[PDB]
């Protein structure tokens, strides 16, 4: 396998790389405690749309109930931490 | 949609307990103990105890035992051509009668 | 998986639901990147056509004919991640998974190797004997009467209390446990 | 020993749709009036190493010009010493 | 002149000069057929276009 | 316009293309909250039961032994001789053996015959 | 012989005596000591028989089941010292004094030269039974098993006393070597017919055939481990070993009265494999496999050829072997979940791994591997049909099949999967456990190296 | 058993020149070989015997009378 | 080299009537050509296992 | 193949079937009838134990060749001279089983044309 073993802050980066390279939002204003529907403006498709690219990006896929409540970076990092058992 | 804030604080709490108790799963140093007590050179050791000694076992049995009874080892007579000579008898066996060879 | 679910689903969660399959299933025939994108974003402009109507009866008349235009052309083995109830390894790491209270039967001498583990083990074993205890009665004077009406446990409300009901989540084994 | 090195993710602002096939995309979605807004995100697929692709047939024909040279060198010593 | 060659070349050199089945004869061309095509799509889907796989 | 999903025993109709869910009236959404709350209900009693740490024992599920019940030891008293049952009872009982017989018999009779005859070639049979 | 069976008589003044806390060690070792004297019985010889004396003798079909028989015994003891540890001394020594009583009855039953005498014991070996199934059993039903086990055993068998007296006063002997020598064929008439009858079908029903098997799942659901292990090893096989020694005198009135109960029991084996399938129970489907072994059994016997009769031997002790196996699992499985229900433990694989390997050895025995003696005698009777006609093959593979499927059923359905998660009293195995099984075990793989000994007279 | 590579995250992976060089030797190993197979073995491919045209056997050893003499 | 082949029938499983049941090995030319073919593949997949099932 | 599609196209009759040749004797031909001659006797071939198929008129080449294979063991493509003279000899058999084809499918038609003008003269 060799895989590393991913922790927190590598996690956020990631997700912050991917949202910073989401053109609907400026990568100045988002932060890791932005919103989605009121901060930055998205639509619920376009969360649907984010939700699918981290998916997509991290190679594990998010079931429906749990992805459509997923609103802010800091809590999809959460999310994928408690799927993935990262200690620190 | 989105989280309810008791949603929000539950999923807080359990996520800072999960990680207490997957920190606590780590090992220490010294947290494996093992009690102690007792009561070329490779491939050479190897190919005596594991390749010579059955040859040897399996000779034995084929040759003393199982060729003791008759019909056990049973070997296809070996082709004869014309020209060889046997080794039992000395005869040889008579050539072909010269078929014409073109190309 | 985490969180409970609702009596029904809206029309809403139905459309998003069938924009992610249908999304799923388009990239799964689009092999290649640029051909998925250009597929995706015309996919996208004929699902937003009809963001804004307001009569629920045309709405719902439409989200019909959708489904069954995604059965036709649903891709018969679409992609399933490999962690996914379809994938190839779903439950792969199943048979690893040795539960918690195995490690009350472990003999002593093999409970002398790793001693400040179980030293850990005690102390986490009296936190939830005196967690459940609180657990119990908080769930018993929050629960309305009839019974329950969703499956929604409700957080820690105290300071020294701690969720109902979290032992068995908390303690879940590994992901890959070995 | 295992993989731990402290990786460090490139900036951001490296991938561009510039000198990728995302650009017909692009074209054929802004002349029925639309935009992607992911384009960027895969440009990394097109960028490195990644760029340069090879023809199937180019494929098969991996070590021709070495074999080639040795069997040619190959044959030429066979024909200067049979001729003896 | 390949490890494969020395075999199927000569199965189908016997199954095309014996007194058998044509439809047997066809099915077994066909196959060999869709044999290429198939090792031709592994290694076109596997190891030519753009990578497609996670970052 | 597509072709229909003609729906059959072991191809279910899907739920996406199921009608009942569009036809939504508010007696609907009160019987799928009663079934929430139901099983809600014994979730929590599950849940209740399982998370003891004073139990050291098997959780005894009322419906496993219900089912398990109903399927061994409640077929008789509930049993009553009607057309059907009678006709499935001689034909999945009866038919078989006699079918059975008849083939057996008809190629014994016929191995009899040729033996009689003599024309077999039972040569080298000599285990039986 | 009598250097066997009074032994065993002095195992019940040994057991009465013993000390509070140590009639099993007593028993346990002493039974054994019994097994090693047994074994001498199994030295046959190609001519008649070991003629002990005018009341005992020995044969190559008797030897391996006498010592099946006191082997059990030393098993039995060790599986019921789990469930009898809260019970008095009084009733335990009573237990032991059952199972010393069903296996004395047993060695009589096996030589027992004349047939009035062998009905005598044969019925005999029938009320320590029924004592041990309605008195140490679990279950409330233990009582209607009990009523059924007793009356479809003594309606069969009662005809049979009838029948054998009559063939004492007509031949004017029942010593089965006179019975052998001066037998005369019996001419197609009506009252040969229903003797025909009565002499076969007192043997059929214990064995089981198909159509009256319904006491044997309730027997062997409802009795305790030991009642069940003594069930499904030795008490089926006196129905064959009876009917293997009472056809000498019913040809050749047989050859045509025998279609009746192949037919039965050629289509029971695969009614009784589906059955096994669609099981919620262990002991059940255990008790269903036994079934159908069994019909197969009898098949090779109404056959009537040589192969037929050998493999008819190994079959019967190979299944013996295997179905007490299954049944100690099922029990130490039981002893933890308290349920006996299938469906309700999984994955006890991961839990107990050497208990799992003990499964899958077993579920394999079963399956009829090769080069196991469960094989050999299936594969005897599967050639001694095809002989006999040539569609038995389509009967006998679509068994087979069956077979194989139910098995790895139960071996999946119990260990493999993901063990479920409400259950945290699987504490690990014992030693007692483990060596009950190795005990099971080990001689099935040690006979498989010596055929001809359990290959009947007929070899 | 090998050397330390590490993970590049959207960057074509490090390539130790070893394997380079074994590939491309092993492909040109192939090649070499059925080349050379080729040259020397020409008749296993294209056959090494004519086919005979049956139109051009004339009548005289095909045993043929001149639909007269029988 | 030589055309060789053989059988060996060293243990004399059992006796049936008429029939002899032996532990008999076919050193044919099937036989000796396959055991060699099987070993080789057999080394080579143990010594990929040995890295594909490391963990 | 085009043998085939004739037959299954056009007359069946018109030319023969693999399976009942040859249908004419084999003197209507030519008289002389020259007999094929084999230079492998029994009890060398029996003793050489080719195969039953592989004991043909071309015999003698392949236990030249196996003699030569026999032989030179190591260097196991030294003898390839004898290889060639049996693929010949198998090619001379080959060979003569088309001639006795087209030989036999000639015959047919001369007399498929000599029974069609016997017709016509007793029409005619
Ligand atoms: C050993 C290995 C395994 C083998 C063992 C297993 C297999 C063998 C044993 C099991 C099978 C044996 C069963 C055969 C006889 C049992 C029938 C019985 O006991 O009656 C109880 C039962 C008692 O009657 P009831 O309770 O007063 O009336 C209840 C019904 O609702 C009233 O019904 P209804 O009045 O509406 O209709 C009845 C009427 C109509 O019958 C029909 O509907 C169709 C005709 C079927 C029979 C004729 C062909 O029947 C007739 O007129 C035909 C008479 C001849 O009778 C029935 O219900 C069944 C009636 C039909 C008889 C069919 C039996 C024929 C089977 C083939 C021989
Ligand atoms: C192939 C021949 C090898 C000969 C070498 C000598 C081997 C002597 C073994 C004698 C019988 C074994 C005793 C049974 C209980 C095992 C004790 C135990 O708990 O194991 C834990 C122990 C320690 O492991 P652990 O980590 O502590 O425990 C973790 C769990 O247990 C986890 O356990 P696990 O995952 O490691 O699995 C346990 C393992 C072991 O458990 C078993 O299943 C063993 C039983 C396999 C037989 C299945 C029944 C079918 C009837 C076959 C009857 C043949 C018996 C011949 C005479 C036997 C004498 C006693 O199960 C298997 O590996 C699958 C076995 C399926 C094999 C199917 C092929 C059978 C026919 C092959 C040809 C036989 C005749 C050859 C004739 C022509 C050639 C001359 O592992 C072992 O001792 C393994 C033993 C080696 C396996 C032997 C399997 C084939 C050999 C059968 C008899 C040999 C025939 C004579 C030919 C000589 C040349
Ligand atoms: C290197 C050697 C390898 C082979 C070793 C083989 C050892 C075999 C031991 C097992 C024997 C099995 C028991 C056999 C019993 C049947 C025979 C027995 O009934 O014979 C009796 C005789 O039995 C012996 O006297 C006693 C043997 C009993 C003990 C066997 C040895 C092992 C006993 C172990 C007991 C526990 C040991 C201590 C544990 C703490 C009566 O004989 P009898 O009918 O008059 O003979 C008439 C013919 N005569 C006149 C020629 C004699
Ligand atoms: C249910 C679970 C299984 C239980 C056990 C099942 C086995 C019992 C079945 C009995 C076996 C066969 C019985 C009779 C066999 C003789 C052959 C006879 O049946 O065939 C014809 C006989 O014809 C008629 O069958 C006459 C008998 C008819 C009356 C018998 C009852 C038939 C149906 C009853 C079934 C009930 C079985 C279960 C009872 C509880 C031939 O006619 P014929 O050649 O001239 O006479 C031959 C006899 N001779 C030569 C001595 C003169
Ligand atoms: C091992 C350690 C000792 C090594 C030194 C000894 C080396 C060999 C010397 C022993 C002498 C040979 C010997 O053992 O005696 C022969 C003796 C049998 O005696 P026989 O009389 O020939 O036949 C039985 C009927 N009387 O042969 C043997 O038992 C040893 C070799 C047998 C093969 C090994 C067993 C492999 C097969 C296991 C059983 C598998 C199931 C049956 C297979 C089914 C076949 C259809
Ligand atoms: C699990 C339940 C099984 C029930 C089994 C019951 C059926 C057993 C078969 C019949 C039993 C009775 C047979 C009688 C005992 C044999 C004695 C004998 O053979 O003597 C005959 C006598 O034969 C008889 O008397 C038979 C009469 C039968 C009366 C009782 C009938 C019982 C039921 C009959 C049908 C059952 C058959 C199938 C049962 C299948 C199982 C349910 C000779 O008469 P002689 O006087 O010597 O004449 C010579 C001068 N000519
Ligand atoms: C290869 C497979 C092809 C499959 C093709 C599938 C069919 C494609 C065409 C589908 C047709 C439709 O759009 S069916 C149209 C269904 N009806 C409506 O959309 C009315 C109002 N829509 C909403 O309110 C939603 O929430 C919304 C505003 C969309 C998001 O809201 P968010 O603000 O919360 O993101």
């Amino acid at each position: 396998s060799d895989a590393p073993p991913l922790t927190l802050e590598a996690i956020k980066d990631r997700v912050l790389y991917v949202l910073k390279l989401y053109d609907k939002i400026d990568p100045e204003k988002l932060s890791v405690n932005s919103h989605f529907m009121k901060d930055l403006g998205l639509d619920s498709l376009d969360q649907v749309e984010i939700i699918m690219a981290m998916e997509d990006e991290f190679g594990f896929e998010i079931p429906d109930i749990d992805a459509e409540k997923l609103m802010c970076p800091q809590e999809i990092v959460d999310y994928i931490a408690d799927k993935k058992d990262v200690y620190e | 949609s989105g989280y309810t804030p008791d949603e929000k604080l539950r999923l807080q709490q359990l996520r800072e307990l999960r990680r207490r108790w997957l920190k606590d799963q780590e090992l220490s140093p010294r947290e494996p103990v093992l009690p102690p007590r007792r009561v070329t050179y490779r491939h050479s050791i190897f190919a005596v105890t594991h390749v010579l000694i059955p040859v040897w076992i399996i000779h034995y049995y084929l040759k003393y035992h199982v060729t003791a009874k008759p019909y056990t080892v049973v070997e296809r007579k070996p082709r004869i051509f014309p020209g060889d000579t046997i080794l039992e008898t000395g005869e040889v066996i008579p050539l072909m009668k010269e078929f014409p060879d073109q190309h | 998986a985490f969180s409970a679910p609702a009596a029904y689903l809206t029309h809403q969660q139905k459309v998003l639901r069938l924009y992610k399959r249908a999304l799923r299933h388009l990239e799964s025939w689009c092999v290649h990147r640029d051909k998925y994108r250009y597929f995706a974003c015309l996919m996208r402009a004929r699902f937003d056509e009809h963001k804004n109507e307001k009569d629920m009866v045309k709405a719902t008349q439409l989200l019909r004919q959708a489904e069954e235009e995604f059965w036709y052309g649903q891709h018969p083995q679409p992609y399933i991640f490999p962690e996914s109830p379809g994938g190839t390894s779903y439950e792969r790491y199943e048979c690893y998974k040795v539960p918690e209270w195995c490690l009350d039967d472990w003999h002593p001498s093999e409970k002398a190797m790793y001693p400040d583990y179980f030293a850990k083990r005690e102390q986490w074993k009296r936190l939830r004997r005196e967690s459940w205890e609180r657990e119990v009665k908080q769930l018993q004077e929050e629960t309305p009467p009839g019974g329950p009406r969703t499956e929604a446990l409700p957080p820690a409300r105290k300071e020294g209390d701690l969720p109902p009901l979290w032992w068995h989540i908390v303690t879940r084994p590994r992901e890959r446990p070995m | 020993e295992h993989g731990h090195s402290k990786m460090e993710l490139p900036d951001y602002k490296q991938w561009k749709i510039e000198g990728t096939p995302l650009e017909t995309v692009q074209e054929k979605l802004a002349a029925r009036g639309l935009r992607d807004p992911w384009g960027r995100n895969e440009a990394w697929r097109y960028s490195g190493g990644f760029a340069n692709n090879v023809s199937f047939v180019g494929a098969l024909l991996k070590g021709f010009k070495w074999g080639f040279a040795a069997f040619v060198v190959a044959v030429g010593a066979e024909y200067y010493l049979e001729s003896q | 002149y390949l490890t494969g060659f020395y075999s199927k070349d000569l199965i189908i050199e016997a199954v095309n000069m014996s007194y058998t089945n044509a439809w047997a004869l066809l099915m077994t061309l066909i196959a060999t057929s869709l044999t290429a095509a198939y090792s031709t799509r592994i290694i076109f889907f596997a190891f030519l276009g753009k990578p497609r796989f996670p970052p | 316009s597509f072709p229909k999903y003609k729906p059959s025993r072991l191809a279910t109709l899907p739920a996406t293309l199921d009608p009942a869910e569009y036809d939504i009236s508010p007696e609907t959404r009160k019987a799928q909250a009663e079934r929430l709350a139901i099983r809600s209900r014994l979730k929590r009693e599950y849940l209740l039961q399982y998370n003891d740490p004073n139990r050291l024992g098997v959780i005894e599920d009322p419906a496993l032994i219900r089912w398990t019940y109903a399927r061994s030891a409640n077929i008789y008293p509930n049993f009553r001789p009607t057309p059907k049952t009678s006709l499935l009872g001689a034909l999945f009982g009866i038919g078989p053996l006699f079918f059975w017989y008849y083939v057996f018999k008809t190629d014994r009779d016929k191995k009899e015959k040729l033996i009689q005859e003599g024309k077999l070639d039972q040569t080298f049979n000599i285990s039986y | 012989m009598l250097k066997i069976i009074i032994p065993t008589t002095m195992l019940l003044p040994m057991t009465w005596m013993s000390k509070h806390n140590m009639i099993w060690i007593n028993a346990t070792v002493h039974s054994l000591l019994i097994s090693l004297i047994s074994l001498s019985l199994l030295n046959q010889l190609g001519e008649n028989s070991l003629n002990f004396s005018l009341t005992f003798f020995s044969d190559s079909l008797s030897a391996p089941l006498l010592v099946l028989t006191t082997w059990l015994l030393p098993l039995m003891l060790m599986a019921s010292q789990s469930h009898l540890s809260k019970e008095t001394t009084t009733r335990k020594k009573l237990y032991i004094t059952m199972l010393i009583l069903l296996q004395l009855f047993l060695i009589m039953t096996f030589t027992a030269t004349e047939l009035i005498l062998f009905y005598i014991l044969f019925e005999a070996t029938l009320v320590p039974t029924l004592i041990i199934i309605t008195r140490w059993g679990n279950q409330t039903e233990r009582l209607n098993a009990g009523l059924y086990f007793l009356f479809y055993t003594l309606a069969g068998s009662l005809p049979l006393l009838v029948a054998l007296v009559y063939i004492q006063n007509t031949t004017g002997s029942l010593n089965f070597l006179i019975i052998h020598y001066w037998s005369h064929p019996l001419s197609n008439s009506w009252s040969n017919i229903f003797m025909w009858l009565a002499c076969i079908m007192a043997f059929m029903v214990k064995m089981p055939l198909y159509g009256l098997h319904l006491w044997l799942p309730k027997a062997h659901v409802e009795a305790p481990i030991a009642g069940s292990m003594v069930l499904a090893a030795v008490l089926l096989k006196l129905g064959g070993y009876g009917m293997m020694r009472i056809t000498t005198i019913l040809n050749p009135l047989t050859n045509y009265m025998a279609y009746p109960f192949l037919m039965l029991s050629m289509w029971g084996m695969i009614m009784t494999s589906s059955i096994c399938l669609r099981q919620t129970d262990l002991k059940s489907l255990i008790a269903y496999s036994s079934v159908s072994h069994m019909a197969l059994v009898i098949v090779a016997i109404m056959i009537q050829t040589p192969w037929s009769f050998m493999g008819a031997t190994a079959l019967m002790i190979a299944h013996g072997l295997t179905s007490s196996m299954l049944f100690c699992l099922a029990n130490t499985n039981y002893e933890r979940v308290h349920s006996r229900t299938m469906i309700l433990a999984r994955g006890l694989q991961t839990l107990l791994p050497l208990m799992a390997t003990w499964w899958l050895v077993a579920s394999l025995t079963n399956l009829a591997l090769p080069p196991s003696i469960n094989l050999i005698g299936e594969l005897f009777i599967i050639t001694a049909s095809f002989s006999w006609s040539n569609i038995t093959i389509i009967l006998m593979g679509m068994n087979m099949m069956i077979t194989a499927l139910y098995s790895l059923y139960m071996l999946i359905t119990t260990q493999r999967g993901k063990y479920t998660h409400h259950i945290n009293n699987i504490k690990p195995s014992f030693t007692r456990e483990n060596a009950l099984m190795a005990l099971h075990i080990l001689p099935l793989l040690l006979l498989t190296l010596n055929p001809k000994m359990i290959l009947g007279p007929l070899y | 058993g090998g050397v330390h590579i590490e993970p590049r995250y959207r960057q074509f992976p490090q390539l130790t020149r070893s394997q380079l060089i074994q590939a491309e030797f092993f492909s040109a190993t192939m090649w070499f070989w059925i080349l050379w197979r080729f040259w020397h073995d020409s008749d296993a491919v294209l056959g090494h015997f004519p086919y005979p045209d049956p139109s051009q056997w004339t009548d005289e050893e095909l045993g043929i009378l001149p639909d007269d003499e029988d | 080299h030589t055309g060789q082949e053989m059988i060996i029938s060293n243990w004399h499983w059992m006796t049936l009537q008429t029939v002899e049941l032996s532990l008999s090995f076919k050193m044919d030319y099937f036989s000796v050509m396959f055991i060699p073919v099987a070993l080789f593949v057999t080394w080579s997949i143990m010594e990929f296992s040995m890295w594909y099932m490391h963990s | 193949g085009a043998h085939l599609a004739r037959r299954y196209l056009g007359d069946a009759s018109k030319e023969p079937d693999p399976l009942r040749m040859p249908t004419f004797p084999p003197d209507y031909g030519f008289p002389e009838r020259k007999e094929r001659e084999m230079v492998a006797t029994q009890q060398e071939m029996n003793d050489a134990q080719l195969m039953l198929q592989q004991r043909d008129y071309c015999a003698h080449y392949l236990i030249q060749l196996l003699k030569c294979k026999r032989d030179s063991f190591p260097n196991f493509l030294a003898c390839k001279h004898e290889q060639h003279d049996w693929d010949y000899c198998e090619h001379l058999d080959y060979v003569k089983r088309m001639k006795e084809f087209e030989r036999e499918r000639r015959l047919l038609q001369r007399k498929k044309r000599r029974e069609q003008r016997e017709a016509e003269m007793a029409r005619g």
